[PDB]
RNA sequence: GGUUGGCCUCGGAUAGCCGGUCCCCCGCCGGGGUCCGGUGCGGAGUGCCCUUCGUCCUGGGAAACGGGGCGCGGCCGGAG
RNA sequence: ACGUCGCUUUUUGAUCCUUCGAUGUCGGCUCUUCCUAUCAUUGUGAAGCAGAAUUCACCAAGCGUUGGAUUGUUCACCCA
RNA sequence: UGGGCCACUUUUGGUAAGCAGAACUGGCGCUGCGGGAUGAACCGAACGCCGGGUUAAGGCGCCCGAUGCCGACGCUCAUCAGACCCCAGAAAAGGUGUUGGUUGAUAUAGACAGCAGGACGGUGGCCAUGGAAGUCGGAAUCCGCUAAGGAGUGUGUAACAACUCACCUGCCGAAUCAACUAGCCCUGAAAAUGGAUGGCGCUGGAGCGUCGGGCCCAUACCCGGCCGUCGCCGGCAGUCGA
RNA sequence: GCUGGGAAGGCCCGGCGGGGAAGGUGGCUCGGGGGCCCCCGAGUGUUACAGCCCCCCCGGCAGCAGCACUCGCCGAAUCCCGGGGCCGAGGGAGCGAGACCCGUCGCCGCGCUCUCCCCCCUCGGGGGGGCCGGGCCACCCCUCCCACGGCGCGACCGCU
């Protein structure tokens, strides 16, 4: 069956302004700008309100495949309009038994050293993408954060984080040392 | 993005088929791929129609759906889109490409005759204006 | 025709435009393709990829010098498909194929020509636009084709100059439009007659 | 309901040709005259000739 | 049974009268079929599996093709059907758009080769109505119940590729 | 032995395009942002250019800052 | 387990289509290549995976898979 | 001549066999031709030497004649896709891939899913016992308060404890759940030289199913020419310009 | 030509109406919009500031498988004209003059003259109307038989 019509609306704040090239979506915010086309979906955006700022998503004679896209993609750019206001902040607790992971950070956050993980003499060099900064904390000991404005790259810096401490020919049940995500939240916690 | 819809009363231009060139409005839509058509004032009685063959214009009638040929012509004459359509840049594309076609060697001659000669006028003053813009000497 | 029939390759699909310069050049007539390194392909890349790897599988297990050769340049992977549409074991298949040049990127011969498109193999109206589909340079460049980086930059480099070429051609018309407004006192004669023809609405 | 007569005259075509065709079939396209593929004969239909006419 | 474009005949036949029942009953069918000598063998086909009739046994008094009574209204039918199967046979109720009904069988033709590979002569039409669309099941059916439908054409196939077969520009598809 | 006018070129998109114009930055031209048009492409390859009977009297228009030089000499661009 | 569905042609049968104006018939030695239904090695997943060891499974045939006593042996068995 | 062989269907022995043996008709043998890429037997059609027309079976992206139709409707994405009688490779069993269909159930007296509260008392019910308390087991399967709660769905303890369910309730506001079924696709699916929808390739189809209009060509059919054979036991002795 | 003596449809605002609703017009209510005035979305439902379907008390006009290309089967109920391609086999056809320069011949279909008037172009030629009586059908009157179909009225027979 193909569906006549499936739209989805989601609205803008007032401080947080969304430009559209087509199908490339720019939203700009006070924390910075965001940038991501999806030429790769078929379907038609529209900016609707002077006022209220909804943007629209519409596909028109979509199948069932093609209707799961325009959720997708207004969850996009609903992690757009967050990232460039509130941001995103992952935390990563460092959890071992009985070898503690030294973790530094180089330059400006973009790099990574996991020195002592499982007693290794192997140093782990871990770069985080662009755009994202990672600290070791304050608040917690065995802690990193990890805050950035674009949702994809600051997980999949975490993700290369915690795939970087990963316990090789032994029961992972109980060897459960490693960098785990503990809390995906944001900053300014508006 | 898009600016022509199908829906009642949008007037359509057919493009190939029994009825190609001629105008119609569409009344009731079947099926995705078929529209209930009628143009009572373009010689088009109401039959299915493919939007295949279908090209969207710019005007729109009112009319309820699956109203009457009476109706559907009194919407069509009244703002007549006989007129209106032949105005459009559209109708008269159509008209230079029937009378172009229609063409015969006599008027072919002339019209040989007339492009040569406005050609060279028009080069003329193309070189006049080269010339008189390579007179550039400014910091 | 009795011209070269010169055609972009960029955006076309690879069997379809085979197809149509293979019976073109039965029929006698000269066929130069351009760019074959944006030809495509309908499936996905590594689907496109596995097909042409088990091409490379396929060698005389006697002498591989003797046997099939998988050339790697997109243009000769071109060649070899339209000399599967050829009778090439014919002194008449021979000819036609000798009637078909292919390159890689656009030589200066051709890159001041006008190139032509074969609608009837364009991936925009061939393949919907959900199917996936590989491109040929992409597919030579990873099955062993060394010259993607420098035939990129030429590319470009062809590109800037094309740019200039289409401002001075802009600027040309502007002109002439100017000039057309200009003198129309003594152009209006003619341009009734064109108008009354059907040429110049 | 006005039912018109049963038909009583037939145009009959032989359409397949003369390779393998089993001996009774061949007996009746020879009784019909229909020796030939594309032969055609008029045929007065009744219960004899149709019965003859269903097995060929 | 081949196809076309399907035409609805109504057929009826009766038994040839007997020294036993002089006048017997006279039965109606509504057959689709591409011509009436179709017809009249799909109704002895029915017939015999309905009553104890044959065609040598019986004989037609009717065929004639059931013109549609409003071939300008725009309308929904419902078809009931039973079909055989590779491992069985099953009941299906089928809901089409059309103009006629003739045209909506053969719709229902169509679309039992095209999603079950079914042919005709597995089909067997049982009942066509007309149904209100409130009366309507099928979503595909439903959606086009709008009063004020309206959808674009979005990504229009350029359909004359060999005239010209070689050009200059490439092809538009918003329109 | 063929052949029986030429096309001297944007990049590309396709749920989108093309053209033009006023302000800002790039050393006088492009890139943006407005704004204005066009879009079954008409600034259109279904297109455009050239268009060949030749001369002689002989007027009006176009031009007259014009045409033709296997005439010389110089310069510039183009390397896939 | 009781059942049931397959695949393979490295077993042995079944058959007798080719060869009886002849296709040299076992094994070993030598040498190349191929297969994967993977013994090891690379990368992984699972466990009745604490570690060590082992077992099951996946991508996978790139590389390797040995020296001997007895026996014509193929097989077999033992030493290392 | 008295070696037969093959195919539809019937049929015996055998696990089966391109095995052995029967019945019926046709064929190959003895037979070319169009189609099945290829092929004794399949499909069409049987043949003197030619021209024109038209077909069969089969096809019409290119090889390669013909769809260069503005063909119709759907289905299908395969990191071993599929692609036409015989025929040249697959099964049981699976899939929350998608598409249709059947039957049933819940829901504005508030479904479903999520997040959030409660999940009691007799009673640690009886018999089993080393400990079995709702949860190793054997029968029973009740009652009260209730909005509701099994003398218990599962994890867990030596046994308790502690979680969790089915059961009710809050928020949320409109449709939702389940079991089947069968199309395509996927898993099942491993062999040896490198290789086969015939190849190239094809994914708004050059794939699959149902259909249309055109069009292609056989030694077949029709018209005509020419050769020969057979038949008419055909005509002519009337050369009878009288 | 036939059909359901086509089905639909067009026009006559179809008129007196009756009824049904929904893919719900106006209006009303609610919720989001453009400078208390103009839109979009959701509910009420029966005409309103649109329309649709059915029955009519009855329709009328044109057209008529339409030259407004919606959907057939046909031709004793069928004729005319045109275009492309391939072909030209045969060779004594005279019953008549008694053939004589080569049978423009048979069957078939036609025209004119051996009758006389007219009419129209043309300078004798060309083109037209015919030229008297019969039937048969068309129109009006009333008139017989038969066939087929329907309806009614009996009389007989059979069957509750
Ligand atoms: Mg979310
Ligand atoms: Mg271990
Ligand atoms: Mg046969
Ligand atoms: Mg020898
Ligand atoms: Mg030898
Ligand atoms: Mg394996
Ligand atoms: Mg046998
Ligand atoms: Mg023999
Ligand atoms: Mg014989
Ligand atoms: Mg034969
Ligand atoms: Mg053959
Ligand atoms: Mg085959
Ligand atoms: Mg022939
Ligand atoms: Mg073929
Ligand atoms: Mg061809
Ligand atoms: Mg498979
Ligand atoms: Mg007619
Ligand atoms: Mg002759």
């Amino acid at each position: 069956m193909k569906t006549i019509l499936s739209n989805q609306t989601v609205d803008i704040p007032e401080n947080v302004d969304i430009t559209l090239k087509g199908r490339t979506v720019i939203v700009k915010g006070p924390r910075g700008t965001l940038r991501r086309d999806f030429n790769h979906i078929n379907v038609e955006l529209s900016l609707l309100g002077k006022k209220k700022k909804r943007l629209r998503v519409d596909k028109w004679w979509g199948n069932r495949k093609e209707l799961a896209t325009v959720r997708t993609i207004c969850s996009h750019v609903q992690n757009m309009i967050k990232g460039v206001t509130l941001g995103f902040r992952y935390k990563m607790r460092s959890v071992y038994a009985h070898f503690p992971i030294n973790v530094v950070i180089q330059e400006n956050g973009s790099l990574v050293e996991i020195r002592n993980f499982l007693g290794e003499k192997y140093i782990r060099r871990v770069r985080m993408r662009p755009g994202v900064a990672c600290s070791v904390s304050q608040a917690q000991k065995d802690e990193l954060i990890l805050e950035g404005n674009d949702i994809e790259l600051v997980s999949n810096s975490a993700a290369l984080i915690q795939q970087a401490t990963t316990v090789k020919n032994k029961d992972i049940r109980k060897f459960l040392d490693g960098i785990y995500v503990s809390e995906k939240g944001t900053v300014q916690q508006a | 993005v898009f600016r022509r819809f199908v829906e009642v009363g949008r007037v359509a231009y057919v493009s190939f088929g029994p009825h190609a060139g001629k105008l119609v409005a569409i009344v009731d839509v079947i099926d995705q791929n078929r529209a209930l058509v009628d143009g009572p004032c373009t010689q088009v009685r109401r039959q299915a129609m493919p939007f295949k063959c279908m090209q969207l214009t710019d005007f729109i009638l009112k009319f309820p759906h699956s109203a009457h040929q009476k109706y559907v012509r009194q919407a069509w004459q009244k703002a007549d889109i006989n007129t209106k359509w032949a105005a459009t840049r559209w109708a008269k594309k159509i008209e230079a490409r029937e009378r172009k076609a229609k063409m015969t060697d006599f008027d072919r001659f002339k019209v040989m005759k007339a492009k040569k000669m406005r050609n060279r006028i028009i080069k003329n003053e193309v070189k006049k204006l080269q010339k008189a813009a390579l007179l550039k000497a400014s910091p | 025709e009795v011209q070269v029939l010169v055609l972009d390759g960029r955006g076309h699909l690879l069997g379809r435009l085979a197809a149509i310069v293979a019976k073109q050049v039965l029929l006698g007539r000269k066929v130069v393709v351009v760019r074959c390194e944006g030809i495509n392909i309908s499936g996905n890349f590594y689907r496109n990829k596995l097909k042409y790897l088990a091409f490379l599988r396929k060698r005389m297990n006697t002498n591989p010098s003797r046997g099939p050769y998988h050339f790697r340049a997109p243009s000769r992977i071109f060649w070899r498909t339209v000399r599967g549409m050829l009778p090439h074991k014919t002194k008449r298949g021979q000819a036609a194929l000798d009637r078909l040049k292919v390159f890689d990127g656009i030589p200066p011969p051709y890159d001041k020509k006008k190139r032509m498109v074969v609608p009837a193999a364009l991936k925009v109206v061939r393949l919907k636009p959900t199917r996936k589909f590989a491109y040929l340079g992409r597919l030579a460049h990873e099955v062993g084709w060394k010259y993607q980086a420098v035939t990129a930059t030429l590319e470009e480099k062809r590109k800037e100059k094309a740019k200039i070429h289409y401002r001075k051609k802009k600027q040309l018309m502007r002109l002439r439009k100017q000039a057309e407004k200009n003198v129309e006192k003594k152009i209006d004669k003619y341009t009734e007659v064109l108008k009354t023809h059907g040429l110049l609405v | 309901f006005y039912v018109p007569a049963e038909p009583k005259l037939a145009f009959v075509i032989r359409i397949r040709g003369i390779n393998g065709v089993s001996p009774k079939v061949r007996k009746v396209l020879q009784l019909l005259r229909l020796r030939q593929i594309f032969n055609g004969t008029f045929v007065k239909l009744n219960k004899a000739s149709i019965n003859m006419l269903r097995i060929v | 049974k081949a196809s076309g474009t399907l035409r609805e005949y109504k057929v009826v036949g009766r038994c040839l009268p007997t020294p036993k029942c002089h006048t017997p009953p006279l039965y109606r069918m509504r057959i689709f079929a591409p011509n009436h000598v179709v017809a009249k063998s799909r109704f002895w086909y029915f017939v015999s599996q309905l009553k104890k009739m044959k065609k040598s046994s019986g004989e037609i008094v009717y065929c004639g093709q059931v013109f549609e009574k409003s071939p300008l209204r725009v309308k929904n039918f419902g078809i009931w059907l039973r079909y055989d199967s590779r491992s069985g046979t099953h009941n299906m109720y089928r809901e089409y758009r059309d103009l006629t009904t003739a045209g909506a069988v053969t719709q229902c033709y169509r679309d039992m080769g095209a999603r079950h590979r079914a042919r005709a002569h597995s089909i067997q039409i049982m009942k066509v109505e007309e149904i209100a669309a409130s009366k309507c099941r099928r979503p595909a059916v439903k959606q086009f119940h709008d009063s004020k439908i309206k959808f674009p054409l979005p990504h229009r196939v350029l359909r004359r590729q060999h005239k010209p077969r070689f050009t200059t520009k490439r092809p538009n598809t918003f329109f």
